[PDB]
């Protein structure tokens, strides 16, 4: 299978510096060009910058000048330097393959790493539950943390039907918050167990959260 | 530079397309179910499908442009379309198109939820009030605080259109310092969509 | 009308020894007159590969017909491909001058490598 794992995000500081990695494996990494593109909240797909099969170089006009992509054949790795950054910056930045013809020719892309420029500090998210007061409403409520993201899941991922998880809001203290609802019978709320897995990577935490009425 | 249109929309197993222009390069289409994550190819270098993509997935390219058509709509194809190409100069994207999948009216299921014990001893209150599985997405949400209206102390988050019965969901949260949540009493959200006749009020008392 | 651009739309083609290179080329206006060669380099030292004017290159076949009033195609099929081929093609047009022609505009260049 094609995998392409990055790392090298997370919380940077404005006017810092940082350097993504992809690593590639499972197809013969020499033949390809190899792309890093970002998104920012709100906004679409923006091209970084490319490495060909050759070795030439292409920069998307926002970080002309700042960046500097490489390969390593022999590592299957790729790697962006980006230098000054600001907070334009900030966003999801995926590593992804491509067939010789640059971006209208990606066949694979990786699941992305959050990049956030900013002078603020970690701080994990308080799970409070939607308590539920024939179908029922439950939830978590997952409140001030940063940066972002958390994930969410019911009952270790075995509950899936019905799950909402809304997108992320951000508040005036610069914290996130977000809820994760899901719908449940009414008739299963004695019975059945409701647990909220938080997760939050960027402060190594973690949170169970059991649901109950009242 | 690539346009393609803001948005598309289509019935469930009707034929769809969307077109891109801007570039005599090759054309990648990227599927992108909700912001931040991973794209999906479903057609790159022009016209190829990869082989994990189901056969409703076509496109043309000529000329200066590209179309995208999909036979057959599936539920599961909402989603944001990117059109992408080096077009001999620079590397782009498109600004994507929104897919939308046209359904019946449905109105929202309500709820309320009052705020955690745990959290009010901790100094403030978080109200939310959840509106569940409605199409199509325009919505109005307000709320009252013994009977007077709120304003400047909420904020809404709306989901992507659901891959299975083609609906939205809502969450405003509203919040309070502890202190003036418990200043009042009836906490009430009022809720406005073409699938109720007239608004639907979901209320609780604090404590009881 | 936009001035003449050559639209080369592959950055890298990559062949097996002894199969055919096919390198794209449009050019977006037939003005300025002049003909398309393709080079392989960029440098004074820059090899030619075509020249659509004149000359004899027994690998190189167009893959349009260059003499069609509309034509708008320069891509070329290399024969016979060895690693000695291999590097970066330019798709050039050039315009009419005194004493001679002039480069007017290059293609962005395609890399030829050979497996």
């Amino acid at each position: 299978a094609v995998t392409l794992d990055e790392s090298g995000g997370g919380l940077q500081t404005p006017g810092g510096a940082l350097s993504l990695v992809c690593k590639a494996s499972g197809f013969i990494f020499s033949d390809y060009g190899m792309n890093w593109v970002r998104q920012a909240p709100g906004k679409g797909l923006e091209f970084v910058a490319q490495i060909t099969s050759g070795s030439r170089t292409y920069y998307g006009a926002a970080v002309k000048g700042r960046a500097t992509i490489s390969r390593d054949n022999r590592q299957s790795t790729v790697k962006l330097q980006l230098n000054n950054l600001r907070a334009e910056d900030t966003g999801i930045y995926f590593c992804a393959r491509d067939f010789g013809s640059g971006v209208g020719s990606i066949d694979a892309w990786g699941n992305g790493t959050e990049v956030i420029v900013s002078s603020a500090s970690t701080k994990g998210p308080s799970v409070f539950p939607l308590a539920p007061s024939g179908t029922a409403a439950l939830g978590c409520l997952v409140k001030d943390y940063f940066p972002e993201p958390v994930t969410v899941s019911w009952n270790s991922g075995a509950l899936t039907s019905g799950v909402h998880t809304f997108p992320a809001v951000l508040q005036s203290s610069g914290l996130y918050s977000l809820s994760s609802v899901v719908t449940v019978p009414s008739s299963s709320l004695g019975t059945q167990t409701y647990i909220c897995n938080v997760n939050h990577k960027p402060s190594n935490t973690k949170v169970d959260k059991k649901v109950e009425p009242k | 530079a690539l346009t393609q249109p803001a948005s598309v929309s289509a019935n469930l197993g009707g034929t769809v397309k969307i077109t891109c222009s801007g570039s005599r390069g090759r054309y990648g289409w990227y599927q992108q179910r909700s912001p931040g994550s991973a794209p999906v190819t479903v057609i790159y270098r022009d016209n190829q499908r990869p082989s994990n993509i189901p056969s409703r997935f076509s496109s043309s390219t000529s000329g200066s442009t590209s179309t995208l058509t999909i036979t057959g709509v599936q539920a599961d194809d909402e989603s944001v379309y990117f059109c992408g190409s080096y077009d001999g100069s620079i590397d782009i994207f498109g600004a994507g198109t929104t897919l939308t999948v046209l359904r019946t009216v449905a109105a929202p299921s309500v709820f309320i939820f009052p705020p955690s014990d745990e959290q009010l001893k901790s100094g403030t209150a978080s109200v939310v009030c959840l509106l569940n599985n409605f199409y199509p997405r325009e919505a109005k949400v307000q709320w009252k605080v013994d009977n007077a209206l709120q304003s400047g102390n909420s904020q809404e988050s709306v989901t992507e259109q659901d891959s299975k019965d083609s609906t939205y969901s809502l969450s405003s949260t509203l919040t309070l310092s502890k202190a003036d949540y418990e200043k009042h009493k009836v906490y009430a959200c009022e809720v406005t969509h073409q699938g109720l006749s007239s608004p639907v009020t979901k209320s609780f008392n604090r404590g009881e | 009308e936009e001035e003449l651009q050559v639209i080369q739309p592959d950055k890298s083609v990559l062949v097996a020894a002894g199969e055919t290179a096919t390198l794209r080329c449009t050019a977006t206006s037939l003005i300025p007159v002049g003909p398309i060669q393709w080079f392989r380099g960029a440098g004074p030292g820059r090899e030619l590969i075509y020249n659509q004017k004149e000359g004899h290159f027994p690998r190189v076949t167009t893959v349009s017909d260059l003499t069609k009033r509309n034509n708008m195609d320069f891509s070329i099929r290399i024969g016979a491909i060895t690693p000695a081929d291999a590097g970066t093609y330019y798709c050039v047009k050039f315009r009419k001058g005194s004493p001679d022609d002039v480069e007017f505009k290059s293609g962005a260049g395609t890399e030829l490598s050979v497996r």
